[PDB]
């Protein structure tokens, strides 16, 4: 109960969120990719 | 640096259809997210998440509590792209 | 606000000499940091970090891998410069 209500719940996520690529560190990943135009409308 | 209200428009319809499943047939720049669309405080947190993630547009917690209407989203991107 | 390509690249190839020996001669607008020059990932590092402490460029992580000749950088802090 204790482990998936708020450990695995919120905190191995919380510190997924605080480390955000270097959650992955030897891996080199972005924190968001490029950013994209504004699609066409439909 | 001049991407057009339709254009803002169906990039933002897409998040919220994911987000909530509202068809963007029904996102329309005079709809109000908490009555008319029914979208809570914490759906706008996620919508704006993903916005950021994906067109780099980033908008904060003090700022996103006032955009009642998706008018008031589009305008708040329009203004933070003029710069 | 526009400082001409002669003038970045003559600001950027003293920098290249002190991390890395090679003449400004050298330091051409068509030359790649890893095949033609031959400066590693980790010497761009301390490129963009001189480069910061002496004219103010800022140039994250994500956005040094991209840059693979010099043009290349001289575009970005032309870019960047031109906000
Ligand atoms: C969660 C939200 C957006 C939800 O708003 P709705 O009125 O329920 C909240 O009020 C808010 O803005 N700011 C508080 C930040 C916060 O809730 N953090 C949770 C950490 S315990
Ligand atoms: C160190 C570099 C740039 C070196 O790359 P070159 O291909 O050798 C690496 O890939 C990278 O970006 N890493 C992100 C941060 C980091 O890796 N290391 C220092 C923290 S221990």
């Amino acid at each position: 109960l204790f482990d998936t209500l708020i450990v695995r719940s919120f905190m191995t996520p919380s510190i997924a969120a605080l480390l955000g690529k270097w959650f992955w560190w030897p891996q080199v990943v972005r924190q968001r990719p490029i950013p994209q135009p504004w699609p066409s409308p439909a | 640096m001049a991407a057009t209200q339709e254009e803002i428009i169906a990039g933002l319809a897409e998040i919220i259809e994911e987000v909530t499943g509202i068809e963007p047939s029904e996102v329309t720049p005079e709809k109000s997210f908490v009555d008319d669309l029914d979208i809570d405080s914490l759906s706008m947190v996620e919508i704006a998440v993903q916005t950021e993630d994906k067109y780099g547009v980033k908008i904060p917690d003090e700022d996103l509590a006032g955009l009642r209407t998706v008018g008031d989203v589009v305008a708040y991107i329009q203004k933070l792209e003029e710069e």
